[PDB]
RNA sequence: GCGAUAACGAACGAGACCUUAACCUACUAAAUAGUGCCACUUCUUAGAGGGACUAUCGAUUUCAAGUCGAUGGAAGUUUGAGGCAAUAACAGGUCUGUGAUGCCCUUAGACGUUCUGGGCCGCACGCGCGCUACACUGACGGAGCCAGCGAGUAUAAGCCUUGGCCGAGAGGUCUGGGAAAUCUUGUGAAACUCCGUCGUGCUGGGGAUAGAGCAUUGUAAUUGUUGCUCUUCAACGAGGAAUUCCUAGUAAGCGCAAGUCAUCAGCUUGCGUUGAUUACGUCCCUGCCCUUUGUACACACCG
């Protein structure tokens, strides 16, 4: 039960070494419940990156 | 980066303050005009000056610019 | 369809390429589709090529790698470990033979099997480290589609390389076995053990 | 003389000069037929300018290229560029420009290096290291 | 093409007091014999008309004796002098090719022949150091 | 159409001309072909002991055909390769001079070569005739 | 008539091209057929030394250069005419050699 | 640089600049370059120029400096790479580069100069820069067969050396070319590709150590100068703690030339062949800079 979320806004580089990015995701179906999540690899807007678990927000990384 | 220096920024705004009626929004024409208006030692500096003069003219046509 | 007679005679099979551009003039991209919505834009199969050797400039900008053919990214990743750097013709030979073995086995389209193994080998959540100046700390984060694809290619070629090291089995058929196993999701294969262990640690950090 | 156009294609150091004369579909590499250009595995790089447009464009023209310098791969890319540019220059000079722009459209939509030479050259080596950016290992 | 045989294969060979693996190709099997390298075995096999496509056990006794005959008498079979192991011998001046047991005997005799005259090379052999002028400051650490 | 040497693949043209020249049998093979190494950089004699001289003479003949008055030193450079110096880096080393010089002398007295003006060895009037013949009889199959 | 070759060599191109043009001019107003000038590929005499007179510091190197420019001009004229043209176009920096 | 502004307007440094690379069917010519059939300058050379200035269009931004996307373009990372490079300063290194030097020492049984021989190479050991490898993405064997940067002599004290002929090789000999876009040299380089043998084995991986012999340079090769032939067949089965370099024709391989040089390159300085993985971000470590701050420091915390 993976959920797909297109990214609509790239928030910014976070983490100690800057290797992880805060990004703003929007769900493909039920276009609401917009969430802030962290991503490891390089990210542009309009990435359909999938989420193993959905019920969790994200904050700054140490 | 592509940040122009003061030797091109002030030389371009002297051109605008001195030959605004003769200037235009075309780089090729501005490039030829500044070659007969100013004594530029190098072609690269001439093109940089004309490209920023063209940018400033394009910005002046959209409204008043500060400092010129 | 007509055969065009030139003063310099041109073989029949290559004259057949006028109808369609095919990988090694043998494999078609038309009936190949990525079984994942999130990696469609990062697995490039829309522009057919004849040979996986284009000598393009995909390292200039940030996301130019997504425009390189997925098979060319695989043959680029094959040439590793010092003694093989720069040996692209050898890598292309390996890929060309591997595709034929993937064709005689399971009879599917070899580049469809390649696409399935790449979509099936990339971990969807990786546990990045957030250690504060020495202390051990891990946080589970998502994996971008580009890094998911190119980590799939890295793991697929690493697994084929290690399976072919000090083994009578040749590299082309170690790559063929690795690609087939990852395409069908078998846990016996490398890059599926790695993918499961990666997503397991990420599950143990969120 | 006759309808002849002369062009050249380039890669890193390899340069191939193509002579395109009016005749039959004769296409030679240093006096040798193109069906046996080496290496064999890259033969479709020079087959691309042929099969992309269709061999019928070469009925009235014969192309003979002379490639020197560079290496094996750089010579293959120089040859395929010289062939594509010779065909374009012939269409531009002795055929309507609509066909020349058509050919240029398919060529550009497929591969930029068919008409535009790749500008990458080797960076010079700098002292203090064995390469352009690489440096000698430092010890403390 | 693949062929079959029964009772002709010999698992273990014994040539010149050396045990030879019968499943090694003959040219590289003979290299077990001290004093016989790949280059020498290739030539004794071509002088003995033993085609190289045979394993060691494939050979018959007639061929094995013809080979040990050639190895023991190389100059008699149009093998050039410069191709031999021990040419212009110290005592009798003739060209030789030493084999399994003669090799270490004449190597020893060369060591004592140098040490008896107390040459510098013989001295360094006595000391156990490198004799060919190599630096020993940093690599003679074994 | 007239088939030439440049119109046939080199690898199977040489494989066909070596066979023809051996069955023809007039090429004189020196007595050391079963002993010698092709190059000082080589470590082993050729694996095709019976046919390597014929194939090498065929290669030399074709190479001279496509060029003009190539000498024997250039042939040594052509057939030389990287030597396996033990711990020192690799280096290019020339092939044996005698084998190539014997090959060109054998082809010159078999009628394929001759002493060219301003040095070297040109290909003969019949050398073109019979190489172009082998080229024609090579690629029809 | 005489086929005469004039070779011009120098390190600096401004005086070399001045002498070359002056010779072409004198071979022009005099109706003397000419071939040239032919600009030979310039020779870069490169010397790469160590900066340090001693042997201490970071290993930094100078790379000095000496460009040599060569021009050859073919004239079909009598030797007296060509030689007096040379004295007309004599220059300290550029050296001239005349060969019949 | 924009901007904020008790500052305003400037100078040095940065940038401009200069050298080099990428474009020019647009000029000027070329039997020392190439081509077509004498002609011509596409390729080659080099001199006079042109070309790019982030050009145009979209986004964001204080709508500013700019940045990110596209399109065109040879080139849109300062277009790529370098050369030059401020204010002070260091007990940094060199008086073993100097007929650069002050002073001290020595100056005839010399610490001057020269000759012979030895040493700088010496080996229980610790350390640094590297070269080969541990194999099959491989070793050999044939065959295919492609670069660029350069260097090269005379009555010497002998340069680069083709071509012929000997020689298994290394090498020898006889002629000729080149003071060089002309000859070496298309430096026919190596990786590389095809066709065969090998078959997971310390094996045909690896080539140390050592024995015998043949040549080259040199007055002189012993403490093997170096090359070649046969033989000897070592550790090494991918390397601990640690630690280096690197963002595109880059890294990595792969060779080639030049310097040193009578001989000797596992070294440097360059050059080209094949040619990627992964960022295009951050201050977590490290180093440096700036601001605030404390100071009993100013020879400045080695206080
Ligand atoms: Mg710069
Ligand atoms: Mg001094
Ligand atoms: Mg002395
Ligand atoms: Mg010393
Ligand atoms: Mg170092
Ligand atoms: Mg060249
Ligand atoms: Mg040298
Ligand atoms: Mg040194
Ligand atoms: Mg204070």
């Amino acid at each position: 039960p993976v959920t797909l979320a297109k990214v609509i806004k790239v928030l910014g580089r976070t983490g100690s070494r800057g290797g992880v990015t805060q990004v703003r995701v929007e769900f493909l179906e039920d276009a609401s419940r917009t969430i802030v999540r962290n991503v490891k690899g390089p990210v542009r807007e309009n990435d359909i990156l999938c989420l193993m678990e959905s019920e969790r927000e994200a904050r700054r990384l140490r | 980066g592509r940040v122009r220096t003061k030797t091109v920024k002030r030389a371009s705004k002297v051109l605008i303050e001195r030959f605004y009626p003769k200037l235009t929004l075309d780089f090729e024409t501005n490039k030829r005009l500044t070659s007969e208006i100013a004594v530029i030692q190098s072609k690269r500096l001439r093109n940089k000056i004309a490209g920023y003069t063209t940018h400033l003219m394009k910005r002046i046509q959209k409204g008043p610019v500060r400092g010129i | 369809l007509q055969v065009v007679e030139l003063a310099t005679t041109i073989p029949l099979d290559v004259q057949e390429a006028q109808r369609e551009v095919k990988l090694f003039n043998k494999w078609s991209f038309e009936d190949v589709e990525v079984k994942d919505v999130s990696l469609v834009d990062y697995i490039q199969i829309r522009n057919p090529v004849f040979v996986s050797h284009t000598a393009g400039k995909y390292a200039s900008k940030r996301f130019r790698k997504a425009q390189c053919p997925i098979v060319e990214r695989l043959t680029n990743s094959l040439m590793m470990n010092g003694r093989n750097n720069g040996k692209k013709l050898k890598a292309v030979r390996i890929v060309k033979h591997a595709l034929e073995i993937i064709h005689v086995l399971t009879e599917q389209n070899p580049i469809q099997v390649v696409v399935d193994a790449i979509v099936n080998s990339g971990a969807r959540e990786d546990s990045t480290r957030i250690g504060s100046s020495g202390t051990v700390r891990r946080q589970a984060v998502d994996v971008s589609p580009l890094r998911r694809v190119n980590q799939a290619i890295a793991l697929l070629t690493i697994g084929a390389r290690e399976a072919s090291f000090r083994n009578i089995k040749t590299i082309a058929e170690c790559l063929a076995e690795e690609l087939i196993n990852a395409a069908k999701g078998s846990s016996t294969s490398y890059a599926i053990k790695k993918k499961d262990e990666l997503e397991r640690v990420a599950k143990s950090n969120r | 003389s006759t309808q002849s156009v002369q062009t050249f294609g380039k890669k890193k150091t390899a340069t191939a000069v193509a002579h395109v004369k009016a005749g039959k579909g004769l296409i030679k590499i240093n006096g040798s037929p193109i069906t046996l250009v080496q290496p064999e595995i890259l033969r479709f790089k020079v087959y691309e300018p042929l099969t992309l447009v269709g061999l019928d464009k070469f009925q009235g023209i014969d192309i003979r290229v002379k490639v020197t310098g560079g290496g094996h791969v750089s010579q293959v890319y120089a040859i395929r560029q010289a062939i594509a540019k010779g065909l374009v220059a012939y269409h531009q000079k002795y055929v309507d420009e609509a066909s020349k722009n058509e050919l240029k459209k398919i060529f550009a939509s497929y591969d930029k290096t068919l008409l535009v030479a790749d500008s990458r050259r080797m960076e010079p080596k700098k002292f203090g290291g064995r390469g352009a950016r690489a440096r000698f290992q430092k010890s403390y | 093409l693949v062929v079959q045989e029964q009772g002709s294969f010999q698992h273990i060979l014994r040539l010149l007091n050396t045990n030879i693996d019968g499943r090694i190709k003959i040219m590289y099997a003979l290299t077990k014999i001290r004093g016989v390298g790949r280059r020498y075995a290739n030539l004794v096999c071509k002088k003995a008309d033993v085609e190289l496509t045979k394993r060691a056990g494939e050979l018959t006794q007639e061929e094995l004796e013809r080979i040990v005959t050639i190895m023991q008498n190389p100059t008699n079979y149009k093998i050039p002098a410069w191709f031999l192991n021990r040419q212009k011998d110290q005592v009798d001046g003739k060209d030789y090719h030493v084999l399994a047991n003669n090799l270490e005997s004449k190597l020893r005799d060369d060591l004592e022949r140098l040490k008896k005259i107390r040459s510098h090379r013989g001295i360094r052999h006595f000391w156990g150091l490198k004799v060919r002028g190599q630096h020993t400051k940093t690599t003679s650490r074994g | 159409p007239g088939v030439s040497v440049r119109d046939v693949p080199a690898q199977d043209f040489i494989n066909a001309y070596a066979q023809f020249l051996q069955r023809q049998g007039k090429l004189e093979v020196p007595g050391y072909v079963d002993i010698v190494k092709t190059s000082a950089g080589n470590d082993l004699p050729p694996q095709e002991a019976e046919t390597w001289f014929y194939k090498r003479a065929a290669s030399i003949a074709r190479h001279i055909y496509l060029r003009k008055q190539v000498g024997v030193g250039a042939l040594n450079k052509l057939y030389g390769g990287a030597k396996n110096r033990g711990f020192r880096p690799h280096k290019h080393v020339d092939a044996s001079g005698s084998i190539n010089r014997k090959c060109v002398q054998a082809l010159q007295k078999i009628g394929v070569l001759e002493i060219s003006p301003k040095g070297g060895r040109r290909i003969s009037e019949n050398g073109q005739r019979d190489l172009d013949r082998i080229a024609a009889q090579t690629l029809e199959e | 008539i005489h086929k005469i070759r004039i070779t011009l060599t120098s390190t600096k191109v401004k005086q070399l091209e001045n002498v070359s043009a002056n010779i072409i001019r004198n071979a022009a107003q005099y109706n003397i057929v000419k071939k040239g000038p032919v600009r030979m590929p310039t020779k870069v005499l490169k010397i790469t030394t160590r900066k340090t007179p001693n042997g201490e510091g970071s290993k930094t190197w100078d790379a000095y250069e000496m460009r040599i420019h060569k021009r050859v001009i073919d004239l079909q004229a009598p030797a007296s005419t060509v030689k007096r043209i040379t004295q007309i176009t004599i220059e300290p920096g550029v050296d001239v050699e005349v060969t019949i």
